[PDB]
């Protein structure tokens, strides 16, 4: 169980840079719920990816594919 | 035979015109390419790609720094209205959000 | 083994517009992703036109229909013009 | 009737003015003076159309000038109104 | 002669209204006068004298040009 | 005998270089001139000719016109920390003034 | 007889920048006046430059020091990029 | 033209009601009317650049299918 | 390097000049407005001095630069030939 990894502190300093200024004690359980949900659906393409050429280790490039995919171009990592 | 000379001379532009032409034979997009596609191509990338370099570069000398950096190119994209909506959903590593506060959040 | 990219070239134009400027490597990583969105948007749309008219080849015609297409507005009229310059001069070399 | 208060057309004619483009100075008045002067010199002189205008434009642009030059002056002596001691000053610095 | 009353008041106004000028005092007017007598008479000389070397009789734009040019004011749009 | 080709056209530029050079030889300034100093003096010419026509040209934009007019130059001119300091003591015609108003005169 | 002026060329530029956009008769008048009027200042300046070194020639050593001693700082910084890259492509042509 | 008034307030109130909206105050119409003629402007734009290609002078629903299409929202049962 | 020199001109050469012009009375912060239009003044001389000297190649800057310099501003200055 290692979603207790990303600490009160670390929601806290997200929210300040979206420009929330008062945060309720309820964001957190749901924002880890979102994050959990967010993660498996590009993890599930990166890993397809991986399995369809035969390699075991995961390549920037697959999550780079993984991401256009759904519409979420990240442009940085070649 | 002639002196060879870039087409990308003769058309005065700086992309590689024989490179583009490459690709989109091996890209299966047609059968045949003609002639004018790369050059008219070429020079719309050459078009876009000054036109982002001139607009960080000005975003550069307003913070006193000699060597652009992904801030700059970020500031220079969500600026301006034509660039932005081109470039609406794409992600930019290490750039950060544009200072911004609703004015319902400021002090009475 | 041989790589390939495009950094020569933003450099040369960097060299042209700016000539006192330098770029980082994270910012040159950016402009040559950039350059490859762009080119696969264009033969996309420039391939779907040349189907729909059951035509074998692409042509300055397909080119210009599809940037008039992906180009807002203002970028359009001037894209349109210098490369219609570009290839006037290269016909009449 | 209604009646605006002192000042309020003034700064209207300003803004108009200051957008407006055509010239300021009588046509006729102007192309008379200048055959007047210019007797003394030489005369039976005669002037191209475009001459007169040319001599127009020049003196019209100076006399703006000197204008906004005075204006400073003015305000400096915590006065708004300008005086002939403020043109005297104002050309005396300018050294003409 | 009575040209020089051909600037009529008016005229000056509006001078000083493009200049933002707010309140005139009734003896600018005799000033000014005064003042843009002494620069005509200062281009038209210079006019004068160019024409006259050129043997003509007619005094063109260009004389004028070259009048304001030495005066170190320079004119676009008539010519040259 | 080759086919002619322009100076010019070799240059790159639109402005005549058999024109500038003609002046030059003319004018009497020295009585040797060298072969590059008419391509770099049209290549000047031809940047800051271009440089005005920009600002002119968006100032006519903005006021919603066709036509560039004298005075978008003025408007464009006067605008510019840098142009208005190498034509500082030239007047256009039909130029007019900034609009320009002092705070002490305004209304309370 | 037979008046020379620039306005071809400025409308060809004018053209290359706004290809939408037009130009009235008078704008260009003053055009064609301000080309010369900055022609003579930048020959005249070298003009005096030549005498004082004892030199016959002029060369575009003479030009890209009257440019920095005329024009302010950017615009100079700009301009000189500009004449060496037209210089390089002329000579290497 | 007028013709903008040809959305008359009815039709906006069934559509309105086909949403499940019970209540609608009076100001929403001129809203909902321009809305409505950017997205108009936006498809016809596509539409008639496809017609120029094609050199043709009518146009046919073909070129309404994809120019919707391309906005990202495909309509089933005219073609295609 | 000198880190900072400009200070060396001192606030009585500084009433002595003003006193040449025929000023009686000086407020006490007309010393560091003077300090700044000498070296604004300053700067543009010997930045077009610097331009002549590079021209020639030369190392050494010389009374003619400056006076070339000078004139070009229209402060033509006799006495230095």
């Amino acid at each position: 169980d290692n979603i207790q990894g990303i600490t009160k502190p670390a929601i806290r300093r997200l929210a300040r840079r979206g420009g929330v200024k008062r945060i309720s004690g309820l964001i957190y359980e749901e924002t880890r719920g979102v994050l959990k949900v967010f993660l498996e659906n590009v993890i599930r393409d990166a890993v397809t990816y991986t399995e369809h050429a035969k390699r075991k280790t995961v390549t920037a490039m697959d999550v780079v594919y993984a991401l256009k995919r759904q519409g979420r171009t990240l442009y940085g990592f070649g | 035979r002639a002196k060879a000379k870039s087409r990308s001379s003769r058309a005065g532009l700086q992309f590689p015109v024989g490179r583009v032409h490459r690709l989109l034979r091996k890209g299966h997009y047609a059968e045949r390419v003609g002639a004018g596609a790369p050059v008219y191509l070429a020079a719309v990338l050459e078009y876009l790609t000054a036109e982002i370099l001139e607009l960080a570069g000005n975003a550069a000398r307003d913070n006193k720094k000699t060597r652009i950096i992904p801030r700059h190119l970020q500031l220079a994209i969500r600026n301006d209205e034509e660039l932005n909506k081109l470039l609406g959903g794409v992600t930019i590593a290490q750039g950060g959000v544009l200072p911004n506060i609703q004015a319902v959040l400021l002090p009475k | 083994s041989r790589k390939e990219s495009y950094s020569i070239y933003v450099y040369k134009v960097l060299k042209q517009v700016h000539p006192d400027t330098g770029i980082s490597s994270k910012a040159m990583g950016i402009m040559n992703s950039f350059v490859n969105d762009i080119f696969e948007r264009i033969a996309g749309e420039a391939s779907r036109l040349a189907h729909y008219n059951k035509r074998s080849t692409i042509t300055s015609r397909e080119i210009q229909t599809a940037v008039r297409l992906l180009l807002p507005g203002e970028l359009a009229k001037h894209a349109v013009s210098e490369g219609t310059k570009a290839v006037t001069k290269y016909t009449s070399a | 009737p209604h009646r605006y208060r002192p000042g309020t057309v003034a700064l209207r004619e300003i803004r108009r003015y200051q957008k407006s483009t055509e010239l300021l100075i009588r046509k006729l008045p102007f192309q008379r003076l200048v055959r007047e002067i210019a007797q003394d010199f030489k005369t039976d002189l005669r002037f191209q159309s475009s001459a007169v205008m040319a001599l127009q434009e020049a003196c019209e642009a100076y006399l703006v000038g000197l204008f906004e030059d005075t204006n400073l002056c003015a305000i400096h002596a915590k006065r708004v109104t300008i005086m002939p001691k403020d043109i005297q000053l104002a050309r005396r610095i300018r050294g003409e």
